[PDB]
């Protein structure tokens, strides 16, 4: 309200591909967490539910990051079997 | 067992001579085809399954290939891959792998 307009969350379309512009804007909002924040703020998430969801998301992120680390670590071992037959 | 199969072969030779005598043909030039024809004549069976019909074949063709005992009197097995439980298969695999190693070092008709 008290800020200048058309600076925040504004993207400029390149060569007229408004679809690309909207994809870029959507990526920006998603990465900044605005889309998820709006979806969650539609209805009031009581503090206990909010805490449980935050804890669940933290555990999910820890597990996913560790599993991704394991996958990237073992990806090299997807080579062709060197000792085939024996 | 081997002695059993040997006795069966002796029985088969004697019976083949007897069947040749029965049919009047020459015992010497009596072939397996002749034996099959003679048996089919003497013991006519209309059973559809050919295996269920009377058969007088060589004991080699009749009895299944029995694997010989795989160790000696001292108890020591014969093949160094015996304890794999699949000594023949793994011997074949080992030989193929050796050939492949040698090949790697140096360098619509069948199914």
């Amino acid at each position: 309200a008290k800020h200048l307009k058309f600076i925040a969350r504004t993207v400029m379309v390149q060569e007229g591909n408004v679809e690309s512009a909207y994809r870029t804007l959507n990526r920006i909002l998603t990465m900044d967490g605005l889309i998820e924040d709006i979806k969650h703020r539609r209805y009031y998430e009581k503090p206990c539910r909010r805490r449980q969801r935050e804890s669940y998301e933290r555990c999910r992120r820890i597990y996913n990051m560790e599993m991704a680390r394991k996958i990237n670590f073992l990806m090299r071992k997807n080579r062709a079997d060197p000792w085939q037959g024996c | 067992t081997e002695d059993f199969i040997k006795k069966q072969i002796e029985e088969f030779n004697i019976g083949k001579r007897h069947l040749a005598n029965m049919m009047g043909e020459d015992p010497e030039t009596f072939t397996q085809e002749d034996i099959d024809r003679a048996i089919a004549y003497l013991f006519p069976s209309g059973l559809f399954e050919k295996r269920a019909r009377p058969v007088m074949k060589h004991p080699e063709q009749i009895f299944p290939r029995q694997r010989a005992i795989q160790w000696g009197e001292d108890g020591r097995p014969f093949h160094y891959l015996f304890y794999t439980g699949k000594q023949s298969y793994y011997s074949l695999m080992h030989d193929v792998y050796g050939m492949l190693l040698n090949l790697e070092k140096h360098q619509i008709g069948s199914r």
